């Protein structure tokens, strides 16, 4: 996200997008980007586990 | 030639597969029609790998 | 399936028959409230339509020649006729979900027209077709 | 006996082929309709002077002799011949491979000499029609090598004839709507 | 029974409170907002009704 | 004959798989991702569906909230126009259609005795697809500009690259597409299972109401989306290169309009007939009695596969191109169908024991509601009686009592239905009777009304009007009742969420009582694999003769209107 | 018989044993409670426009309530009802289809006109 916001002014324009809005994308998604990715990554590791045992 | 693994089906009154019948309902098995499963763990060549950690 | 073969004469002919009235009534009737001349629309997609089900029924009769009398089609049928296999079903796979995302990033390509989005996402769905029908076929690793 | 009863996998494709016809639909309903009041206005006449009719029937011919040889690898996979099957589908995939480079080679001659997408009606829907069923012939292409390589990894037990043959049913189907569409844009004009 | 009427009485009263709210908030934005309390007021009548046409013809049992 | 087995000592009972309360961490996240299973495919396929009935419903209180008063209070003229475009885009692609495969993706296997689907990958290709399709043609809001804003119609020469120009028509045109290529690699894999996955003795007219309609629906499924990714793709080549193809100087607006109704009247049959074979599982369940005239509800379905096909212009009669005489009469045979199998319902109503549940209420308040949809239908098929109408208000309560109709009345009574199958678990009764009541009122509210404004003179696809019209009252009231409507889904989400991991026990493979359909004969969820064991076939109903042996004479002898004296016929062979 | 290692089940965690598994409920809090504090400060900018600030408030809302049903672990309690022909919990479901395969337990007693009314006659059974 970081990375993504580095060029976010090349995203804007050929992904047509705000880019106040990208901008508010990088300040908000570095908070529930991450919460999300923690979530999902872990249920999925607990998915991976139990298709093993059986 | 007739590969080895064609199942071993006598050539009168009798064809395995064509354009449009066949012998099961549903797709034909791709490891032989004609095996018989479950085999003893022997054949499967997997060895389990027992692991200490510390 | 001896049913099924002969039951898509039904919209065959029916179809067959509309396309045919259509074309004529509508390139020789002043109505007033249209204009004369044959539609090139609901003619061709119209004929054509009764095509789909005329290649399905004829195919489907074909087919039902040549199978014996199975348990599914027999009114007076035991549980146990069927008894043996039914084939080889995919347990589980994760190519269906790769190649949705795949055909995704094609239509994103297209919607932005970037021809780099356009060829990535080309090929990036022929590798996920690709691994979907050799999933079963990858052969145990050598080393 | 075994008790013989319908290839699950064959009623499938052609299920599938059915709906790939009114796909064309689609693009001929396109193309008739341009053609109703281009012929209107005395205008369809000029543009279909950009046609290479003897080399149409060139490739058509080679797509045609793609099919046969199709078909013969598909009748070696009946018997379980692996090798039959392999040599065939390389002539077939050979012979479909230049076929779109034929088909290539006649969009860069047309463009040479006035007729592209941006420059009539006749050039945009000439386009459309013959360009999809461009499309379609690569993924056919695409789908007798990953037959292919299919084939050199598995077994070959009746699921990879049964691979085979679908992939065959595709291959007629595409090269039927090439013959359909030849008439109308080359013969019918 | 017991429940009913109070939802109806509530409800009803909601309703009337929105029916007179609408009245001085011309054609505001406020409008919507009228609109918001009197659909909650017949809301809650109807729940009312429904749980009044439940319990007079009941299809599940307390165990 | 019947070749009874010895009777086996020790044979006790199957497993009797546990209720989807009791889920562990990590036992659903994965297996999702990678699932094959008819099953848990269906149950996400349902899902979605009404994820997206919530997400698209909001936009339809976000018009009707603008529409209160006069004058723009909050919306404008661009957000309006994009609002209805995405609301029966959304509502019709990404909930109708969807919804329709989730009670096929599920019961289908189930009720032909088949252990999988026939494409088991494929499927469920067709569920990440459609879904893709479906975040896709909403990526719209995202850009500043916004969605499309043309209708769901699409229409030309207004969508074209000189008009209505920005990505978001082309998000649309895409993911209209790509969620028109799950449908077809749904309907490829329901029409094989029919054909070639089927239990002994089930021959085609052993199957239920229900496998027929979805039969019907698969072959005319495959004639209509192809057409539309052709249409859409033409468009497409249009606007992203040069094409010309649709220029007003060469038809254009008349070869889309052609074009685009030749599969806008087929996928509106998609959402009819399905929902029709639902309700026709439900009422005979619920009323003791068979499925009143089964072969003659065989023929009317069939007839409305090939009648559906030869009525498309009759969705433009006011753009004086097209042969009138030819669809309205076309028109006035695809009600007569509709008319057998609704005269057929009342039969199988007719001196029955009712039992008034859940799925009993909803699918008699759905016949109520399609009725009066279907009788201005009829209206709407006379040419003399569309040029007033067409392209107006009157129509758009005529095409929510048949959506809102099918799409929603006899949707949410496959949920109540088959809640206990799917789950193992029940819901509430009295909070399924408080939901139907809700979006029952809510709904004649806010559309019983809207026929009247239509008439007088209020177009459809207006963002504002004049205080001096006279469709101000009208659409106050039908403001008020559409936010009525829109709080109706908080009782049925509250009820799915509770019931589904504190729902009463099903400890009954039949927990309806006389179900009488295959999936009705297995334990509540089924087994992974559809069968513990198999009952034998002798009719459409053998679920019902399995349970209720006393009287399988009692169902053949009085059967029939009379005359029937083949009980004192001498043996065959 | 199922082990625990470090709080962690291998019950609801199988391998539990093998690597890090599990976080202590009191540090998803603190993380949650200072992204609310981030979220909160982010409407301290010089931004003059007020969109960003409704989906501030709305993701702010929705961190809230997610954290407070973390907190009090809201729970229910079974229904424990009975609808029409269902069971109370505690029957043993008959095998329907071995019963009408072999004439016991539901198909134990038919009338010798029933027996033949399926396609059996009675003198093949004793
Ligand atoms: C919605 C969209 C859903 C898409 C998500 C699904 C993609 C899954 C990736 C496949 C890799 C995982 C795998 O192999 O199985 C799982 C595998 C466990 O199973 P396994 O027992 O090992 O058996 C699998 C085989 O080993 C595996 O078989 P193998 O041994 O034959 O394969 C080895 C290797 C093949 O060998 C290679 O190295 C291939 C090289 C690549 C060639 C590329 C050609 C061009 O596989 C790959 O690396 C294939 C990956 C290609 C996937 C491409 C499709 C991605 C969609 C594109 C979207 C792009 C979006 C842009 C983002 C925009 C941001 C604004 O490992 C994992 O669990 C990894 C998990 C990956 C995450 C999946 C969950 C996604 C949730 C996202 C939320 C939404
Ligand atoms: C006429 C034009 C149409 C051509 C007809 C194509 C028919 C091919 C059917 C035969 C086939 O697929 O063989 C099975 C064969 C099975 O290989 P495998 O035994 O599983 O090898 C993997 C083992 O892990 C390790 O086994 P390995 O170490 O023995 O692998 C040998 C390796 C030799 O190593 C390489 O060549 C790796 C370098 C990649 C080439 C990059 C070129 C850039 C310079 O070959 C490859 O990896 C395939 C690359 C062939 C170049 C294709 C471009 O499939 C392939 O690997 C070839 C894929 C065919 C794709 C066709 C693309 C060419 C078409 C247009 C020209
Ligand atoms: C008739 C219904 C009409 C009314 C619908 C609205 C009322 C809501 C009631 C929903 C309900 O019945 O319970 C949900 C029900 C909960 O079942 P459960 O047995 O209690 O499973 C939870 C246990 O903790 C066991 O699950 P777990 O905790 O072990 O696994 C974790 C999983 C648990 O959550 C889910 O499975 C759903 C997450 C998908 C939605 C969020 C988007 C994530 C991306 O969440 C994930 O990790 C998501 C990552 C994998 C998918 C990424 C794509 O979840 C489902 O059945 C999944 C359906 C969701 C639709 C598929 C969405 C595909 C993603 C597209 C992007
Ligand atoms: C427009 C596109 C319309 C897409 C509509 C949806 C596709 C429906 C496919 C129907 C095939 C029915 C079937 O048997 O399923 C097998 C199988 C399902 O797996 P399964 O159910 O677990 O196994 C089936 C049996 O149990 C076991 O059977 P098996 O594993 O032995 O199957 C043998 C397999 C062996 O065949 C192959 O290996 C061929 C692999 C495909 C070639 C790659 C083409 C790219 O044969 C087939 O795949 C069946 C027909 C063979 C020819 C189909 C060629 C389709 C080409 C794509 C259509 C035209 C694209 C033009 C548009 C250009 C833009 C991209 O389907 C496939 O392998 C997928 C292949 C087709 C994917 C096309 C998606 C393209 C979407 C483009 C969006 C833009
Ligand atoms: C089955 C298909 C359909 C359903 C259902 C449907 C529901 C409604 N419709 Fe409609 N509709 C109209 C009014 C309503 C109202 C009041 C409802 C009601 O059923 C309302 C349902 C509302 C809800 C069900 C909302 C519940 C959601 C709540 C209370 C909050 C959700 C919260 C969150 C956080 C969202 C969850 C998000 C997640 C991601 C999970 C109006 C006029 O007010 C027009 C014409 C506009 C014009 O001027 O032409 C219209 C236009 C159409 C068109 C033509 C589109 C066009 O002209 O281009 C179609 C095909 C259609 C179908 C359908 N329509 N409708
Ligand atoms: C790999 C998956 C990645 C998926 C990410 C997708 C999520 C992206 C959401 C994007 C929402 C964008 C909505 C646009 C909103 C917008 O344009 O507003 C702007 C301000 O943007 C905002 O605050 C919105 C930022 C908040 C978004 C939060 C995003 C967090 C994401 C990461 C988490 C949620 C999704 C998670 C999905 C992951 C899947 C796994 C579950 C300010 O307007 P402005 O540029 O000033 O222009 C106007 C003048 O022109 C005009 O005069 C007017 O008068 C002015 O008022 C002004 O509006
Ligand atoms: C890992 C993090 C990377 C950091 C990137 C930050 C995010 C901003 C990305 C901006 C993307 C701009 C895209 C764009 O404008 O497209 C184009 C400009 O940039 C590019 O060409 C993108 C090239 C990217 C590599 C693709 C190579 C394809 C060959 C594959 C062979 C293996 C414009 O479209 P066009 O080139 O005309 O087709
Ligand atoms: C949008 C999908 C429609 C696909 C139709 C296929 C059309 C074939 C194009 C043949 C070239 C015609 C000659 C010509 O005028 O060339 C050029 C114009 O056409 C093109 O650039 C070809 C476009 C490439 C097609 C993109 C493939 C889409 C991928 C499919 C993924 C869905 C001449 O350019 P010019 O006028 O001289 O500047
Ligand atoms: C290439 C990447 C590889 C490196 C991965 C990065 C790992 C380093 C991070 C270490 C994390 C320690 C986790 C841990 O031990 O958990 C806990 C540490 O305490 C915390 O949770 C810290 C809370 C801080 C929250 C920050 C909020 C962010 C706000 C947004 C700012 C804009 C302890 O775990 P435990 O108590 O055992 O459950
Ligand atoms: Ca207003
Ligand atoms: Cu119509």
């Amino acid at each position: 996200l970081l990375t993504v916001s580095g060029g976010n002014d090349v995203y804007a324009m050929q992904f047509h997008v705000s880019l106040n809005a990208m901008t508010w994308i990088g300040r908000i998604g570095l908070i529930v980007g991450p919460a999300i990715a923690y979530f999902i990554t872990y249920r999925l590791c607990i998915g991976l586990q139990r298709s093993d045992r059986e | 030639f007739v590969d080895p693994a064609w199942p071993e089906h006598n050539p009168a009154d009798g064809h395995v597969v064509t354009e449009l019948i066949s012998k099961v309902a549903g797709a034909s098995s791709p490891w032989g029609d004609d095996k018989e499963f479950p085999v003893s763990a022997e054949e499967t060549g997997y060895v389990h790998p027992y692991t200490r950690i510390n | 399936m001896k049913s099924s073969a002969k039951l898509m004469y039904g919209p065959t002919v029916f179809m067959a028959a509309m396309a045919v009235i259509y074309i004529f009534a509508t390139m020789h009737v002043s109505d007033g409230g249209s204009v004369k001349g044959v539609e090139w629309v609901g003619s061709v997609a119209l004929v054509l339509s009764a095509g789909l089900t005329l290649m399905l029924g004829v195919y489907l009769h074909f087919t039902e020649v040549r199978v014996d009398v199975l348990p599914e089609d027999w009114e007076e049928a035991e549980v146990a006729d069927k008894a043996g296999t039914l084939g080889f079903f995919s347990p589980s796979s994760i190519w269906p979900a790769a190649m949705s995302g795949a055909v995704g990033f094609l239509a994103f390509g297209v919607v932005y027209f970037h021809y780099w989005m356009i060829a990535v996402g080309l090929m990036l769905l022929i590798f996920t077709i690709t691994k979907l029908n050799l999933q079963y076929g990858v052969p145990k690793e050598k080393h | 006996a075994a008790l013989n009863r319908p290839n699950m996998v064959s009623v499938g494709t052609i299920v599938f082929l059915s709906q790939e016809l009114m796909f064309f639909a689609g693009l001929f309903a396109m193309y008739f309709v341009s053609r109703a009041n281009g012929l209107a206005n005395g205008s369809w006449g000029e543009q279909t002077d950009h046609l290479n009719v003897p080399y149409a029937l060139l490739i058509t011919v080679i797509l045609v002799s793609s099919s046969v040889t199709c078909q013969f690898g598909v009748f070696a996979a009946e018997r379980g011949d692996v090798y039959g099957l392999r040599k065939w589908f390389l002539v077939t995939i050979i012979l479909g491979s230049i076929f779109v480079i034929g088909q290539g080679y006649e969009y860069i001659t047309l463009v040479g000499h006035g007729l592209t997408i941006q420059s009539s009606v006749y050039g945009s829907a000439f386009f459309i029609t013959t360009g999809f069923h461009a499309l379609h012939v690569i993924a056919g292409v695409m789908a007798f090598v990953v037959v292919l390589m299919r084939i050199h990894k598995s077994k070959f037990t009746p699921a990879q004839a049964t691979a085979a043959m679908v992939v065959s049913y595709y291959w007629h189907f595409v090269d039927v709507v090439w013959i359909g569409l030849f008439i109308t844009i080359y013969f019918i004009q | 029974m017991g429940k009913s009427f109070a939802l109806l009485v509530l409800g009803a009263i909601i309703l009337a409170g929105g029916v007179w709210y609408t009245i001085e908030v011309g054609y505001s934005v406020m409008a919507i907002v009228a609109a918001l309390i009197m659909a909650a007021g017949g809301g809650i009548i109807t729940w009312g009704l429904a749980v009044a046409a439940d319990v007079n013809s009941p299809t599940s049992h307390k165990i | 004959m019947t070749a009874v087995a010895p009777r086996v000592d020790g044979h006790v009972a199957p497993q009797r798989p546990e209720p989807t309360g009791h889920a562990r961490k990590g036992s659903k996240a994965w297996l999702m991702m990678t699932t094959t299973d008819h099953k848990q495919l269906g149950i996400m396929y349902i899902i979605m569906s009404f994820s997206f009935f919530f997400l698209g419903g909001l936009m339809a209180l976000l018009i009707r909230a603008e529409l209160f008063t006069p004058g723009l209070q909050f919306l404008s003229n661009e957000q309006f126009n994009q609002l209805f475009t995405m609301h029966g885009t959304v509502m019709l692609l990404l909930y109708g259609t969807p919804i329709v495969w989730g009670f096929a993706n599920y019961v289908l296997p189930l009720q032909i005795g088949a252990p999988d689907v026939a494409f088991p990958r494929l499927n469920a290709f067709g569920f990440w697809i459609t879904t893709v399709g479906g975040v896709a043609m909403l990526t719209g809001f995202l850009t500043p500009g916004g969605a499309a804003d043309f209708g769901w119609t699409m229409y030309s020469p207004l969508s074209d690259a000189i008009h209505s120009p920005g990505l978001g028509s082309d998000m649309w045109i895409v993911g209209v597409g790509a969620t028109g290529i799950g449908s077809v690699a749904s309907a490829i894999n329901m029409l094989t299972t029919i054909l070639c996955l089927r239990a002994p003795g089930m021959t085609m007219f052993r199957m239920p109401i229900f496998t027929w309609n979805i039969f019907v629906v698969s072959v005319l499924a495959l004639l209509i989306f192809p057409l539309l990714l052709a249409a859409a793709l033409g468009v497409l080549y249009d606007r992203k290169l040069g094409g010309h193809l649709y220029d007003p100087a060469n038809g254009g607006s008349l070869l889309w309009q052609h074009l685009f109704w030749f599969f806008g009247h087929p996928e509106v049959y998609v959402l009819a007939l399905p929902f029709f074979g639902i309700v026709s599982e439900i009422i005979p369940v619920f009323s003791r009695k068979p499925m009143f005239g089964y072969v003659g509800l065989i023929f009317a379905t069939l007839s409305i596969g090939a009648l559906s096909m030869a009525v498309w212009a009759h969705h433009m009669f006011v753009t004086g191109a097209v042969l009138l005489p030819f669809f309205s009469f076309m028109t006035f045979l695809i009600s007569v169908p509709t008319g057998v199998k609704f005269f057929n319902w009342v039969g199988t109503m007719w001196k029955g024991h009712i039992t008034w549940e859940t799925p009993m209420i909803w699918s008699v308040g759905f016949m109520a509601t399609f009725l009066f949809g279907g009788l201005t239908g009829i209206m709407l098929a006379s040419p003399p009686l569309d040029f007033h109408l067409a392209d107006s208000y009157f129509l758009i309560a005529h095409f929510h009592y048949t959506l809102f109709g099918t799409v929603v009345f006899a949707s949410c009574a496959g949920v109540y239905f088959w809640f206990p199958k799917m789950t193992g678990r029940m819901m509430d009764e009295r909070l399924g009777k408080i939901h139907f009541w809700l979006t029952f009122v809510g709904f004649h509210g806010t559309f019983l009304i809207q026929h009247w404004v239509g008439n007088m003179g209020m177009p459809r696809r207006y963002a504002d009007y004049l205080d001096s019209d006279g469709f101000t009252i009208y659409n106050q009231i039908s403001t008020v009742f559409s936010f009525l409507l829109g709080l109706s889904v908080i009782p049925f989400i509250w009820n799915v969420f509770k019931s589904w991991r504190y729902g009463e026990l099903v400890t009954v493979d039949d927990p309806w009582g006389y179900g009488n359909s295959l999936e009705w004969a297995t334990s509540c969820p089924p087994p992974r694999h559809n069968f513990a064991s198999l009952p034998r076939i002798r009719s459409e109903r053998p679920a019902f003769e399995l349970h209720y042996p006393h009287m399988i004479e009692r169902m053949r002898a009085e059967a029939h209107t009379g005359h029937h004296d083949d009980i004192n016929a001498p043996e065959l062979g | 018989e199922p082990e625990i290692y470090r709080g962690v089940s291998t019950l609801d965690e199988p391998s539990a044993a093998w690597g890090w598994h599990g976080l202590k409920r009191n540090t998803i809090q603190l993380a949650g409670w200072i992204s609310v504090l981030f979220m909160l400060g982010y409407n301290f900018g010089n931004h003059k426009g007020h969109v960003e600030t409704i989906w501030l408030l709305v993701i702010t809302a929705l961190l809230v309530i997610g954290l407070l049903i973390h907190l009090f672990e809201p729970k229910l309690s079974q229904v424990r009802t009975i609808t029409s022909r269902n069971k109370p919990v505690g029957h043993v479901e008959p095998d329907w289809t071995y019963d009408q395969a072999t004439l016991t337990g539901t198909w134990g007693n038919l009338t010798d006109s029933q027996l033949r009314s399926v396609n059996i006659e009675p003198s093949r059974v004793a």
